[PDB]
């Protein structure tokens, strides 16, 4: 994608899109960057997470305001007014999972292979799980279980090395964490391994913050209020 | 709930 | 566009998109329904500036942080670091200018021809001047003052009828009228002419209120609130 | 500026 372009363009582009809100443009310019076949850094990792993440933010948020009227359109006393709300439903799902598919395929093809080193292999491996949580969370067919064994799976594997590899303040192993633990509370009906999960994360992490410095402090201390905040809501 | 709910 | 689709549905579902939060869409599905040729109710006309409005505002602000962006790197003393900039910075004021484009195409072809009552007229016209303007805001060619007058005659033409035809209070005649301020302080360098516009509609709006309902009082004085916010900025 | 700066 972007084949012309090179890659030191197509990276200060998806900054410059960052800073512009163009999402879209973003992560047109990170997958042109990923397609040119070399590994990518800890800010490029962060810069295609952050552009795919957006765009398909923006999509989940609309597949949500139009299932809920889908759902009240099938409730008893509902009018008819035929099929353009499960269309137009349709229609942002599978523009959905068409991000989703693409992201998926990146990583496929062939960026897990090519992460030997435990912080991108588990960066790669999170998104693995959260893009198949992205297409689990529409799913309703015959696929919807495999679809939640694959986001499972990616997340496992990537938990094992974390917890192997990294600290646990790392926020790569926090945010892993965190999502795996949304996972299971909202995709698997898992309420108690998403507490349970939670919890572990959060005091383990508590008792390592003394090792670090003030902005590694920072850092990890915010994505532990995250942890926090599901246990608030969820106990 | 917030991924990175609250989630990631 | 969307030509194999019925009207009522493309105007169902373009409120759906704006419910959704799907602007990109929804301009989409008004551009199909204008294009099967039926003249817009007034509610169909607010979906289809709705719609415009939300997407060339996204490109807009884009547009005004890469040229900041660009501006700064032209200073002395600033690092060269290639044509990334202005080429991104292109590439969105292009596909600006092209929604601009398609909006007055559809004002042209034909909408406007077609719109023989005072609302719909001025309505359409007030875009016109509206689309132009937006064009303006980019333009540095040789074609820039033929836009800024075609801004200019389109805003005239609206005001010309909405003065014949509308009381003050009216909230597209006082949208027109703040818009053609604005169009007057910011494209033109007339800000004289944008106060005494501002300061006259919101008066004469102002002595006309008495004969509103509660409804009506509340729709005006919403618009009559704009004017007044201009008017601080500028005095 | 406000259009319907504000703007309208
Ligand atoms: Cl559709
Ligand atoms: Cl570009
Ligand atoms: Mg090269
Ligand atoms: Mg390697
Ligand atoms: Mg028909
Ligand atoms: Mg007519």
């Amino acid at each position: 994608a972007m084949g012309s372009m090179e890659r030191a363009s197509l990276i200060q582009k998806a900054k410059l899109a960052e800073q512009a809100e163009r999402y879209e443009d973003m992560a047109a310019f990170m997958k042109g960057a990923v397609e040119k076949g070399e590994e990518l850094s800890c800010e490029e990792r962060n810069l295609l997470s952050v552009a795919y993440k957006n765009v398909v933010g923006g999509q989940r948020a609309a597949w949500r305001v139009l299932s809920s009227i889908e759902q009240k359109s099938n409730e008893e006393g509902s009018e008819e007014k035929g099929p353009e709300v499960r269309e137009y439903r349709e229609k942002v799902e599978t523009e959905l999972q068409g991000v989703c598919d693409t992201v998926l395929g990146l990583l496929d093809s062939h960026l897990i292979k090519e992460a030997g080193d435990a912080e991108s292999r588990v960066f790669y491996l999170k998104m693995k799980g959260d893009y198949y949580r992205y297409l689990a969370e529409v799913a309703t067919g015959d696929d919807k279980k495999r679809i939640i064994d694959s986001a499972r799976s990616a997340y496992q594997e990537a938990m094992d090395i974390s917890k192997k590899e990294m600290p646990p303040t790392n926020p790569i192993r926090l945010g892993l964490a965190l999502n795996f633990s949304v996972f299971h509370y909202e995709i698997a009906n898992s309420p108690e391994e998403a507490i349970s999960l939670a919890k572990t994360t959060f005091d383990e992490a508590m008792a390592d913050l003394h090792t670090l410095s003030e902005d590694s402090y920072k850092d990890s201390t915010l994505i532990m209020q995250l942890l926090r905040d599901n246990l608030t809501l969820w106990t | 709930a917030i991924s990175e709910h609250k989630s990631d």
